[PDB]
RNA sequence: UAAUUAAUAUAUAUCAAUAAUAAAUUAAAUUAAUCUAUUAGUCAGAAAUGGAUGCCAGCCGUUGCGGUAAUUUCUAUGCUUUUAAAUAU
């Protein structure tokens, strides 16, 4: 999943950060999952990974 | 024919005009006669075996 | 064996049954999902590999 | 599931009703407009009940009795029943 | 007397492959550290 | 034996099995779930000793093996002496 | 809500007649070049596959080995004339370069070289030049590079062979193979090619085509791609020659086990040589060393030109054999039991004590009694599991396992009819009339054999009126018809035939579509052709075991059916797999 | 055990005994977009079912009897 | 069936199939 | 064993049919009785 | 010993009694008799463009949509479906 959260850096400044949930897996017996909140889409994807 | 033993001259397909034939089933299709060669020669052979 | 003094050989003492003579190479058998044109696997024709 | 909204179907999926009035009502904000509400009548065990339902149907040449079905929720608070066809 | 057959147990996921072990887990396979005597 | 001097102009490419396939952008069914949802009837490897008059295992294996050996030219230049 | 309030069901483009015709169909003008010889179907002009024979049921295929000769018309095959094998220019090349040693010249050694070489060979002193290469290794290197430098093409130009010429010799040779001929071939293939088949990679495809000097479709783009990717590693990293170079467990080499150990002994009295005596030779674990002993025996046999004991693997592994038999009978399956399916029982620490003191205190008259191969077996069940495979040993040892006896069909005496001829017509009729008894003492499956037992006097009673009016006892089949159907399949020796397979299940359950049943070339079923003999005729009877229907056929029907995914609305339970039905159907007239 | 190690045994089907050892090749419908994205941006990680294919990024392809416990590679 | 060995893979000499006149 | 017992015997009919097919089919290293000469093999062999 | 060469009863009812019975290509080892048989979606989530409309008309399983550019209304046309239908209880 992808999602959007508002991140308030100050009473004026507002950023749109997005939110990633994913899971890495290999059917050979090893998996893992991650989630992250980052500024861009690609960023949150890499962070989650 | 090496498969259904119908005569080559007078018959186009395997199982034509045979009541008990395996080679023609209800909504299935007709199969052309198959020709002698090393394949069916050693088929006959393996059956004899 | 009848008086129970015979050394037991049970199925518990058996290890793996090994592959001794390796069978054959199993060559890739052409399926309906292996086709060099994306067309031959259509939605109107192919509902799956087999 | 909300089981008290179905009170006048009385355990039936569809109802038959007679037309009486058609008035208009304004939906709950922030939805503006006019929702057409038909005021209908039907009888059960010789009691005459006045049913009040949402008119979503298509009216052609003048006709009397409708077929009532229950839905989910709608813009307009208080109106549970909807119209299927008019006979 | 065990009517579930080990012959048919599983769910086809279609294309998804999974690994299986013939006998033991592959990590347990080569024991050479006790065999060739590399241990503290 | 049974030789003619023949010209064969086009042999298809190598049967390495790995060739970059034809690329598309859009697909017909946009529904990837069908990949994971698809089942089939069971493939049973064997019935009763696996006897057949057409000898399938042997014959098909050898026929594959032949053109494989042809294309690698009998794997005869590839290995040095270790 | 209701879709049809204010409009009826929409019939808009219900034929979708834009899909019916392409406005261009066909003619009597079809180009003979691009169509079939019969104008039946359009030819396919993409590059030739070499495997085509597997998908088509044409029998002229199997008359020849390689594909382009299978495709060859008879008129051309007539024009291949039989000539000596070296008159084939590739056979000539093979004769000159590989087979003729006598024409091979080696660089002559100087006297200094001769001396340094000799004294290196006889006595090794460390720090020396590691090469000292045997002229054997050298020779074989020259040969393998002669296989490297062999290229095909026009032979009025430089190179020796047409490609066609090469595969021609190859084809003549592959047809020419005996049993042990193509055995040597397949061994050669398993040893060299097959591992390479596992270690390949796209990075090699150009090199992979450099063997035959064949030109690829993409050749420039592959040049670039492979250049960039081989850039990312050592050149030694990427060459396929060196990818097989190391092997685990260097203490015992396969080369050194080719001469089997103490073959001059256990040949001469193989009974005095149980696996133990030899197993003390190897520093490996149990399974591995028994494996190796099997291979020794086989190599030895093939070496001495006699046939090997095929019962030997069963004899050395006997415990594993019986464990697999009983497992196969327990969990119902055919194969070899693997780890996941073992019992989860946890024994105590000292669990083995009883057997330990039984072993420690054992005593034996001779050493043959100590290890005979058959000490694994006590009860009759043991002997029945150990030999179930040979119908020789099994038939001789367990005669009572094939029923040769049955309760004879006997005619009952008729009850006298006092009415005489007036009624004699009555019991004589159109049909047979079966009558099976029921009651409190009869019809219970639990008791079935006791009820069919001819010794039991309370035995369930059947009778049959034949159409001529007589009465006879039931045939055993007819008796068994009156019990709920019983399935007998025993998995322990040969695989019983199992329902819901590919070749078993008829179309509508297997696929949701009608699929035509033709005995030729089912692509969906991955078969090339079918000769369709009577199922149990040519096969041996002991091989027929039974059938097993006792499971859910998951493609077809499963328990607790639900939607895999609720949104999008399109997915259903995993049993609903199916192709899309078109916009309205078009019917093409089909004599064609 | 004495050379190159054990095979890497996979299956596509119901069981190990009921399926084929082979994965599906690159020519599959569902693998083409993925393999594309994987050819063009090689260095970043890519979503897809194109992982399940016999073909992949790494020089070691998934095909039957890969010896995965072998020292080289 | 023998034609496949002499064709050039990209060339499909008469994609329509119709000779016409 | 049946041969050594005397039960099965090789007859003259079996023998001569055996010889017949031994003649009339291709031998791996040699030319066989019932190999037909080809006039046009001179293209290669050099003699008609 | 009314009758068993019988199970057929035409067009009525009550409360039952699950019929879209290979719903789509090679044909029915008949006795050829009953039937001419279709719906949905198209924001989210398989599938879109024109044209209107402008907090209106309307949609509403649900978050919600409609403020002249609405992938959420209406209409036209295509396109999507894993094919005994949508919808209501
Ligand atoms: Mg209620
Ligand atoms: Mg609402
Ligand atoms: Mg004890
Ligand atoms: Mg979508
Ligand atoms: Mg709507
Ligand atoms: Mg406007
Ligand atoms: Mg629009
Ligand atoms: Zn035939």
């Amino acid at each position: 999943a992808y999602d959007m959260r508002v991140v308030k850096f100050s009473p004026k400044d507002h950023r749109q950060w997005i939110y990633c949930v994913l899971y890495v897996g290999s059917g050979k017996g090893i998996a893992g999952w991650g989630r992250a909140v980052a500024p861009s889409t690609q960023e949150a994807k890499k962070e989650a990974i | 024919c090496p498969r259904c033993s119908l005569p080559y001259s007078t018959t186009r397909y395997c199982g034509e005009g045979d009541v008990d034939t395996p080679f023609r089933k209800h909504r299935g299709r007709w199969a052309p006669h198959q020709k002698w060669g090393r394949e069916w020669y050693d088929v006959v052979a393996r059956r004899a075996e | 064996y009848a008086r129970g003094q015979h050394p037991s050989y049970d199925m518990v003492y058996a290890g793996p049954m090994p592959e001794i003579f390796p069978m054959r190479r199993d060559f890739r058998k052409p399926t309906r999902w292996d086709f060099h044109d994306i067309e031959k696997q259509g939605k109107y024709r192919t509902s799956g590999p087999y | 599931l909300f089981f008290l909204r179905m009170w006048f179907l009385y355990g039936c999926c569809l109802r038959f009703v007679l037309f009486v009035l058609c008035y208009y009502m304004s939906p709950r904000l922030p939805s503006s407009g006019n929702r057409r509400v038909l005021y209908a009548v039907f009888y059960l065990y010789n009691f005459v009940w006045m049913l009040r339902c949402f008119f979503c149907c298509f009216i052609g040449l003048v006709m009397s009795l409708f077929i009532i079905e229950g839905g989910g929720f709608v813009d307009l608070p208080g109106v549970k029943y909807y119209t299927r066809i008019v006979s | 007397k065990n009517l579930n057959s080990w012959y048919t147990k599983g769910t086809m996921r279609g294309g998804v492959p999974r690994i299986y072990y013939a006998w033991m887990r592959p990590g347990s396979f080569t024991r050479r550290r006790f065999e060739k005597m590399r241990n503290p | 034996m049974k030789y003619a001097d023949l010209e064969l102009t086009t042999r298809g490419e190598f049967p390495h099995g790995m060739k970059e396939p034809a690329f598309v952008k859009k697909l017909d069914q946009n529904i990837p779930w069908y990949f994971s949802t698809y089942r089939s009837m069971y493939h049973w490897p064997i019935t009763g000793d696996n006897w057949s008059d057409l000898n399938e295992a042997e014959k098909h294996h050898d026929l594959h093996m032949f053109y494989t050996l042809a294309w690698w030219k009998l794997g005869e230049g590839i290995f040095g002496v270790d | 809500r209701y879709p049809f309030n204010k409009r009826g069901p929409r019939e808009h483009k219900s034929w979708k007649h834009h899909v019916l015709t392409e406005p261009p169909k066909p003619l009597q003008w079809r180009d003979p070049k691009v169509w079939t010889r019969d104008l039946s179907v359009m030819k396919s002009f993409d590059a030739p596959q070499w495997d085509l024979w597997q998908s088509r049921p044409r029998s002229e295929d199997m008359d020849e080995a390689l594909q382009p000769f299978m495709d060859m018309p008879k008129s051309l095959k007539d024009r291949r004339y039989d000539i000596p094998w070296w008159a084939n220019p590739f056979g000539a090349w093979y004769l000159q370069n590989i087979l003729s040693l006598e024409l091979l010249k080696l660089k002559s050694k100087t006297n200094a070289e001769k001396i340094a070489t000799y004294r290196s060979y006889m006595r090794s002193l460390a720090s020396g030049k590691d090469n000292t290469m045997s002229d054997d290794d050298v020779i074989r290197n020259i040969i393998k590079e002669r296989w490297k430098t062999l290229e095909f093409g026009d032979r009025n130009a430089g190179y020796p062979c047409t490609f066609g010429d090469y595969i021609q010799f190859l084809n003549e040779w592959f047809k020419s193979l005996d049993e042990e001929g193509m055995q040597r071939l397949r061994e050669h293939f398993d040893r060299r090619i097959r591992p390479l088949l596992a270690v390949m990679s796209p990075v090699d495809i150009l090199w992979l085509e450099a063997l035959t000097q064949n030109s690829p479709h993409n050749k420039e783009q592959l040049q670039r791609k492979i250049a960039f990717q081989t850039s990312l590693g050592t050149p030694e990293f990427f060459d396929m020659s060196k990818r097989l170079r190391y092997e685990i467990n260097e203490d015992y080499k396969v080369r050194d086990e080719l001469g089997p150990e103490l073959f001059a002994l256990w040949s001469k009295a193989p009974e005095r040589w149980p696996p133990e005596r030899l197993s003390k030779m190897y520093g490996l674990d149990f399974t591995l060393v028994r494996k190796i002993l099997v291979w020794h025996h086989f190599k030895a046999c093939y070496d001495a030109c006699v046939e090997p004991d095929w019962s030997l693997p069963k004899r050395l592994f006997a415990l594993e054999w019986i464990r697999d038999v009983r497992a196969r009978k327990h969990g119902l399956f055919y194969g070899k039991m693997r780890f996941a399916e073992q019992k989860i029982t946890f024994y105590s620490d000292r669990f083995l004590f009883r057997d330990l003191v039984n072993r420690r205190e054992a005593s034996y008259a001779n050493v043959w009694e100590m290890d005979d191969p058959y000490r694994f077996l006590q009860t009759e069940q043991d002997y029945e599991d150990y030999w179930g495979d040979n119908y020789d040993v099994y038939r001789r040892m367990f005669p009572e396992m094939i029923g040769r006896t049955g309760e004879p069909v006997q005619q009952y005496g008729q009850m006298p009819i006092w009415a005489g001829p007036h009624r004699q017509h009555a019991n004589k009729s159109e049909h047979n009339w079966m009558f099976a008894e029921i009651g409190v003492n009869v019809g219970h499956e639990a008791l079935k054999k006791l009820e069919l037992d001819p010794t039991n006097e309370k035995r369930r009673r059947f009778v049959i009126r034949q159409p001529d009016g007589t009465l006879r006892s039931a045939k055993m089949s007819e008796m068994r018809a009156w019990y709920w159907k019983e399935e007998w399949a025993d998995f322990r020796f040969w695989a019983p035939q199992m329902e819901w397979g590919i070749e078993n299940t008829p179309s509508q359950e297997q696929y949701q579509e009608h699929v035509p049943d033709t005995t030729d070339a089912d692509f969906r079923k991955q078969r090339r052709i079918q000769s369709r003999p009577v199922k149990w005729f040519y096969e041996s009877h002991y091989t027929r075991t039974g059938s097993f229907a006792g499971f859910q056929p998951l493609r077809f029907m499963q328990r607790r059916t639900e939607r895999e995914v609720r949104w999008p609305d399109v997915i259903n339970a995993a049993v609903q797999i199916q192709k899309r039905k078109p916009a309205a159907y078009i019917f093409k007239a089909i004599p064609e | 055990e004495l050379q190159r190690g054990p095979k890497l045994t996979e299956f596509v089907g119901h069981n190990p005994r009921n399926g084929t050892p082979w994965r599906f090749s690159q020519n599959t419908k569902y693998f083409r977009i993925g393999i594309w994205r994987d050819t063009i941006r090689r260095n970043d990680m890519n979503e897809g079912l194109h992982a399940h294919s016999s073909w992949q990024k790494s020089p070691q392809q998934s095909v039957p009897e890969v010896r995965f416990l072998a020292p080289y590679p | 069936e023998y034609y496949r060995w002499f064709i050039q893979p990209g060339r499909h000499p008469n994609p329509s199939g119709l000779t016409l006149n | 064993v049946e041969y050594l017992t005397g039960d099965i015997t090789i007859t003259t009919v079996m023998q001569e049919s055996y010889d017949a097919l031994l003649d009339t089919t291709p031998h791996p290293h040699l030319l066989t009785n019932g190999f037909t000469l080809e006039s046009d093999a001179a293209k290669y062999t050099g003699e008609v």
